[PDB]
């Protein structure tokens, strides 16, 4: 019984106590930005990490993927997905509502809205959309922000993030940094 | 597409094998009870200080050591979760988990399941995460590997009666195998973007007037260990899709490699220990063929996806309903088959919203027994129960008496094998029956009809197989689901571990005759065939009734 | 739950008891 | 499978259909209790309180009763055939009459009685011509017997009164003498009667392998009982619940009823078939040990000797001509009426067409084969021509005032190098030459040993010669390990050596000299020419006195095991197709969506389940012939035999049920019952 109890207390220390303490002190030794949440500071307010995205609803701001979080969209205290299955007709009704809203807000872009903007996200805090979807918006944003198309596409290029190998993920726009760069670009 | 899914699979397996052969030799050295190359002074001083010693254990004492350690882990974990409002590292003063949720989370994390009805970011303080869940992640995975070490030593020993001592195997597996490799994967995630800090929940004034409250915590440590030890209990609610647990596609790839790092390394170490590597290769070929065909089916179902999206007005029928966007459907599909095949249980795309067929295959790979590359250690010994079954059938249709690696297989192994194989189908089916009869059980769905029943079957199926994945619509927080799933997980894990150890105890008292010229090779395309056949046939025969009312009926809907 | 369902549950449990009993013996 | 035995096993099945007699087959017991449950449901429907459609549940319960009746019938048929074989063996003994003496002294009026009624106190006479009817003790007189039934080599043996020959057996054939015996009730002198009584009763020891297989079938039955029973909650949630009758049908169909029912029939069929091969088993354990033997100590004599050695080379003592050498060797061997001398003369004529010798050379004095002289010959000339062994010829030439030339001995050493026992011929008092007589293998045995080598059974020779000739004959026959100067204790040592490795050992040894080895051996076919002390060692008892029979006992062992395994796979697989016949036609009213799995295009749900159950019963009665005549098998290498039985019965168990269920459904629709 002394082996069992001492082995357990010792693995409690080495894992629970020490191992988090070591990973946490190396984390703040080497990567003080990616480790502390990857915050995007400005002045003194913390305008949302560059990883958890936000709820964008203006008309001069790119739109991430719909949320389905617990309270107000993109609320990183529940970060649930949207477990509505395919059979559930409520998913088809929600997609119909979103497609109608999207189509009626972007009247110059395609009539067929990409699937990323129509659906939810596994996290609900998904910050990103494949550069196709971000490119789809461009008509509306160009109009709202009085920015020509060429520079807006340049701007999506600057804040997109191709993965390492071409098939481990898929190209990715970074909506938070993107919209912030827009506001700066004003 | 799928031209560039098959690359993903090829690179994933190739890299998994490259990373697994080395560590496979590592675990071969541990199984043989030879000091891992550098640690003999440290091992000696530490064991002498603790009280563990050289004395070995017979199957009863090994089993009782591992179960004493796990049950003690369960006691301390249940009490941490049940009093976390008395422990430090409370950034937001959080209440003590209720009795039912405490019991469910405790029994889940002790038994390597890491089922999660709570919401990690609003229900658990750090101290519980840091020194509760993660510690039991380490010890549940170390228990799994200590049991498969007992089994493999049982196969490679002759006429002994001792399976080496359990405290030494737990200490060497944790300290040497898991803590370093997990500290390394955790520094990798803390670079890629995961977070590893103890700050209070940081305020955020979004670029619009709105405001949100980012969570924080020790997430990268618990990620490295929740993958490497095939656990699944990530920090936040959408565990391995939250951008704070798995930030970019590259950490997603490191997490798939880590999900299979130890099960595959164990197969190679098993191949080594017996002296005939071809046994290890045999096992990997069986498990790989099942996994690859499975990922083919899933990737295909997803890329077909929801046709309503194409009718409703969308641009492509791809099923990006649950899935994340940093990952496509190819990578999320591969991660659903990887997470549920290996009993990892870390969802990366809410498994509910997969197209009916796309969700049958992971659900099925759970119900099969978590055989294909199963959880840390659980994979190999569950696979070996199916291998004893296949060896028995083959020996029975060759005239020989059953044999595997030279050791005969008499009735005392057959009873134990039949019971261990039984333990998980009986739990999942009896549980699905109990849930679908009691009113509380079937008032915790989100989708109606066929898929509605599929959620219950998949929840019970994950829990009793120790998977931890979940269809995530099923509100599993009501005391009924907590107790039901708690009992399911408990009896799943330990009900399998007790017969496995009885098998090892009864296989260490034999003597392995040489390989005559008339013993069917257990290595080669025909025996890997008959192993795949045994696994798929038993799984399909058992579960096609249950699956004909769940996914399939939805697919044909 | 109901007459029929209780008799059914009881009979299936009885047959599983007998079967496991046979699986734990040489008969 | 003839009518008489069929009807008798059918009545036996009906009488074995009661429940108290099938505790002991939990797969058939689940089919039985299911059948009872659905007949109760059927009665309730037919007149009482249930949903309706009394027929379909009465037809399902009728066909499930038929399934139980066919399982009981297959077992009853196997046992009936076994009883027939046993009674036929005993009927070899029942072909004899019995002459009972009124006065115990020899010479009196005796009446003929069938050879089964002789009991304690009787005094019976057995004279030349009859068969010994029963056992007993010799009290007066002396006869020579042939032990023909209890001895398959026909060698005679003298049986005199007042001595160690007072133990008399039953069934054998007597010779041209006479014997007065007293019938007794002491333990017999036959191992036939013992097993005959053993199997004829109502008992049978499950063998280890058939317990492992039952553990497999019971696990399958639990898994499917839980699945098909938990279909009721799931269904009942999704719509209108699945009936109980369709669920008992699905449960019975899935359960491995084919191998479930046939298991016992296979065991007793293997025993009966071996009994047909004339060897009297003792228990299924011994048959499956036969199935596992990795080495069989076949002694050289019996099978690898093919009688006695025959001449191979001509070696001259005086540089003589091979023609005159063979002529003088045959002339001298004409007086050797043993098989060896006849073979020497035959090989002489064959080698050089030296065929006949007229009467003019005759009018001689023939020297018969004698133990004292150890030499045979002919005194045609004034000199004596002789033929014998090397030692006896050297001793007789040294005794006959002659001498052996050194070249003769040098050539004898050459023959010793050849590995052949040398025979010598001497004319008068000067040696004529030596002839090399190498012993032949049976001729058609290297192939059978090769086949065994493929299966994984390393043959092993055991000879009394030296470790050169023994190796010669080994390579000549196609054996693996050979022993020289085989001494029984050394045989036992080798047996324990091969057992220590885990390998089972097979053996054939008569005579008490091999008794301890036999008892130590795992499959000991005690030949039925040896002492009762050797037969009682046991584990097998032959009757043809052919030591090669052990090979057939191994074929029967692996046939029995192959049958078990093969039908097991056939049953498990069989379930895959029964799911496509039952699932989409059980839920074709709850979930309409599931008609797409009805791939066989079965007619109607009701017809689909009635047809799946019918095919279940007809498979158990179609596979009897196979479960009684064993699974034919050629000895391919282990992996290739796995590949043949997986192809044949894996696709048996997928492609045969499709054809089965669809044809039964097709028939039902045509006749117009659905
Ligand atoms: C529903 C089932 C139905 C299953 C029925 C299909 C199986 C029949 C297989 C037939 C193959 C014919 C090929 C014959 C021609 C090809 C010749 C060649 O080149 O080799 C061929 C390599 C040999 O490799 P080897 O042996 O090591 O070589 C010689 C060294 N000694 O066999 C192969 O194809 C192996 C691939 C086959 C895998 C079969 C496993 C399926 C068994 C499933 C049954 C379930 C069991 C019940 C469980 C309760
Ligand atoms: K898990």
């Amino acid at each position: 019984l002394r082996p069992a109890l001492s082995t357990f207390i010792f693995l409690l220390l080495i894992t629970g106590g020490v191992y988090p303490l070591l990973t946490t002190v190396l984390g703040q030794w080497w990567f003080p930005w990616q480790a502390n949440g990857s915050l995007i500071r400005e002045g003194d307010t913390v305008r949302g990490s560059a990883l958890i995205g936000q709820n964008f609803t203006g008309n001069g701001y790119f739109h991430g993927r719909p949320s389905a979080t617990a309270e107000m969209p993109y609320n990183p205290q529940a970060s649930g997905g949207s477990n509505l299955a395919v059979s559930n007709p409520e998913l088809d009704k929600l997609i119909a509502a979103r497609v109608a809203a999207l189509r009626a807000a972007n009247p110059d872009a395609s009539a067929s809205v990409p699937v990323e903007l129509v659906t939810a996200s596994a996290s609900g805090l998904d910050n990103n959309i494949t550069p196709q979807a971000a490119a789809w918006q461009i008509p509306r944003v160009a109009k709202a922000r009085n920015l020509s198309v060429e520079q807006l596409t340049q701007l999506i290029a600057k804040y997109s993030q191709q993965p390492l190998v071409k098939y481990i993920g898929q190209p990715v726009v970074n909506i938070v940094e993107l919209n912030l760069a827009l506001d700066k670009l004003d | 597409m799928a031209a560039q899914g098959f690359l993903l699979i090829a690179t994933f397996l190739l890299v998994l094998m490259v990373l697994a052969r080395p560590l496979g030799s590592g675990l071969a050295r541990l199984i043989n009870d030879i000091p891992l190359p550098g640690t003999t002074g440290v091992e000696r001083v530490l064991f002498r200080a603790l009280g563990v010693s050289d004395r070995e254990m017979n199957w009863k004492q090994y089993l009782c050591a591992i179960l004493g350690l796990n049950m003690l882990g369960l006691a301390v974990l249940f009490f941490m979760l049940l009093g976390q409002h008395y422990l430090p590292l409370n950034p937001q003063q959080l209440p003590g988990l209720s009795w039912d949720l405490a019991l469910n989370t405790a029994v889940s994390f002790v038994t390597n399941t890491n089922w999660r009805s709570y919401s990690g970011e609003t229900t658990l303080s750090y101290f519980s995460q840091m020194a509760g869940l993660t510690v039991q992640n380490f010890l549940s995975a170390a228990s799994g590997i200590a049991v498969i070490f007992a089994l493999i030593r049982a196969f490679t020993r002759q006429s002994m009666s001792t399976l080496g001592n359990a405290w030494v195997d737990l200490l060497r597996i944790t300290l040497w195998v898991l803590v370093p490799v997990a500290l390394l994967i955790a520094l990798f995630f803390i670079q890629q973007g995961a977070l590893q800090n103890f700050l209070p929940y940081q305020a955020v004034n979004t670029v619009e007037g709105a405001q949100q409250l980012l969570p924080m915590g020790p997430v990268a440590s618990q990620e490295a260990i929740k993958m490497l030890g095939t656990n699944g209990g990530g920090f936040f609610n959408a565990n391995s899709s939250h951008p704070f647990e798995n930030p970019t596609a590259l950490t997603n790839f490191v997490q798939m490699l880590a999900i299979f790092l130890i099960p595959t390394a164990l197969c190679f170490a098993f191949g080594e220990v017996m002296g005939d590597r071809r046994q290890g290769r045999m096992l990997l070929w069986a498990m790989s063929v099942i996994f690859v065909i499975c990922v083919g089916v899933v990737m295909w179902a997803e890329v077909q996806g929801n046709p309503h999206l194409l009718a409703l007005g969308t641009d492509s029928s791809i099923n990006m309903e649950g899935k994340e966007s940093r990952f496509g459907v190819l990578v999320s599909s591969l991660f659903a088959v990887v997470t549920t095949a290996a009993s990892c249980g870390a969802v990366i795309a809410m498994h509910d919203s997969f197209t009916a067929l796309g969700g049958m295959v992971p659900m099925w790979l759970m119900q099969i027994g978590e055989v294909v590359f199963g959880g840390v250690g659980s994979g190999l010994y569950g696979m070996m129960l199916f291998v004893l079954l296949a060896v028995f059938i083959a020996g029975l249709m060759i005239g020989r008496t059953p044999e595997y690696l030279g050791k005969k297989i008499d009735v005392r192994e057959m009873k134990l094998t039949a019971l261990a194989i039984l333990v998980t189908p009986t739990l999942v089916l009896m549980g699905a029956a109990l849930a679908m009869m009691t009113d509380a059980g079937r008032s915790a769905m989100l989708n109606p009809g066929p898929h509605g029943f599929s959620e219950v079957l998949y929840a019970v199926s994950s829990a009793a197989n120790n998977n931890g994945s979940a269809f995530a619509g099923l509100s599993a927080n009501s005391p009924f689901w907590n107790c039901l799933l708690a009992f399911c997980m408990f009896v799943g894990r330990f009900g399998v571990i007790i017969p496995v150890m009885a098998i090892a105890g009864s296989l260490v008292s034999k003597k392995s005759q040489a390989a005559s010229s008339g013993t069917l090779p257990t290595h080669g395309p025909l025996f890997v065939g008959l192993l795949i056949g045994t696994v798929l046939l038993v799984g399909a025969l058992t579960f096609i009734p249950a699956l004909a009312l769940g996914p399939v009926a939805e697919y044909l809907s | 739950m109901s007459a029929g369902v209780i008799t059914g549950v009881l009979l299936v449990f009885l047959l599983l008891g007998y079967l496991v009993y046979a699986l734990i013996n040489a008969e | 499978f003839e009518p008489t035995l069929v009807v008798q096993a059918l009545k036996e099945a009906v009488k074995k259909l009661n429940p108290q007699a099938q505790w002991r087959n939990p797969v058939m017991f689940i089919v039985w209790i299911g059948s009872l449950l659905t007949t109760c449901i059927s009665i309730a429907m037919a007149s009482g309180a249930m949903p309706g459609n009394a027929l379909f549940s009465a037809a399902i319960s009728g066909w499930l009763w038929i399934t139980v009746l066919f399982a009981n019938f297959a077992e009853a048929l196997a046992e009936g055939r076994s009883k027939a074989q046993a009674n036929s063996l005993k009927g070899v003994k029942k072909t004899a009459f019995a002459r009972k003496l009124r006065e115990p002294k020899y010479g009196a009026a005796a009446d003929k009685v069938p050879a089964d009624q002789l009991r304690k106190g009787d005094i019976v006479l057995v004279e030349a011509g009859d068969i010994i009817p029963c056992d007993g003790e010799v009290i007066e007189g002396g006869a020579s017997v042939d032990e023909s039934a209890i001895t398959g080599e026909a060698a005679p043996v003298i049986r005199e009164s007042g001595g160690d020959f007072a133990s008399v057996t039953g069934g054998t054939r007597i010779l041209s003498d006479w014997l007065v015996i007293e019938c007794s009730v002491n333990p017999g002198e036959t191992f036939l009667d013992r097993m005959i009584a053993m199997v004829e009763g109502a008992q049978r020891r499950k063998t280890p392998n058939e317990i492992a297989l039952t553990i497999l079938l019971i696990a399958l039955t639990i898994v499917f009982l839980l699945a098909t029973a938990t279909l009721w909650p799931f269904s009942a949630w999704g719509g209108n619940a699945v009936s109980v009758t369709v669920l008992v049908a699905l449960l019975v169909c899935l359960i491995p009823t084919t191998i479930g029912g046939l298991l016992s029939a296979i065991g007793v069929a293997g025993m009966s078939r071996m009994l047909g091969a004339n060897v009297i088993a003792t228990s299924g354990r011994a048959v499956e040990a036969a199935g596992d033997v990795d080495v069989l100590l076949l002694d050289k004599t019996g099978t690898i000797t093919l009688g006695n050695r025959q001449a191979s080379e001509f070696i001259p003592a005086q540089g003589v001509d091979e023609k005159t050498l063979a002529d003088a060797a045959q002339l001298a061997s004409l007086a050797d009426e043993t098989p060896e001398g006849r073979s020497i003369v035959i090989l002489a004529k064959q080698r050089f067409n030296l065929r006949e010798r007229d009467v003019q050379s005759l009018h001689a004095t023939f020297v018969p084969f004698t133990a004292q002289s150890r030499m045979s010959g002919i005194n045609i000339d004034n000199r004596m021509i002789r033929k014998g062994s090397v030692d006896a010829i050297r001793r007789h030439v040294e005794a006959n005032g002659g001498h052996f030339p050194t070249d003769v001995d040098q050539k004898v050493d050459q023959v010793a190098r050849q590995g052949a026992t040398p025979l010598v011929v001497v004319e008068g008092s000067r040696v004529l030459g030596v002839i090399a007589l190498k012993d032949i293998v049976k001729g058609g045995i290297k192939e059978r040993f090769a086949q065994l080598r493929k299966m994984g059974i390393k043959t092993v020779m055991i000879t009394g010669d030296n470790r050169l000739t023994a190796a010669a004959i080994a390579a000549e026959a196609g054996v693996d390990d050979f022993l020289a100067e085989a001494t029984p204790e050394a045989k036992l040592a080798l047996i324990r050596q091969y057992q220590a490795e885990g390998r089972l050992v097979a053996m054939t040894g008569d005579g008490t000299n091999d008794a301890p080895a036999l008892a130590q051996a795992d499959v000991a076919v005690a030949m039925n020419s040896g002492t009762q002390a050797a037969k009682e060692a046991g584990n097998m008892v032959d009757l043809d006195s052919n030591p090669t029979k052990l090979i057939e006992v191994v074929h029967i062992g692996k046939q029995m095991l192959m049958t078990r395994g093969s039908l097991t796979t056939f049953s498990i697989a069989n379930d895959v197709a029964k799911y496509f016949a039952i699932i989409p036609a059980a839920f074709a009213a709850t979930y309409p969506q599931l008609n797409a799995l009805n791939i066989m295009c079965l007619h109607s749900p009701d017809s689909a389940i009635l047809s799946a159950v019918i095919f279940n019963a007809l498979i158990i009665v179609f596979l009897i012939p196979l479960a009684l005549k064993g699974v034919s098998y050629k000895p391919l290498t282990a992996s290739a035999m796995l590949r043949r039985n997986l192809w044949i019965y894996g696709l048996g168990g997928l492609l045969v049920p499709f054809i089965g269920i669809k044809v039964i459904d097709l028939l039902l629709t045509v006749c117009g019952l659905v």
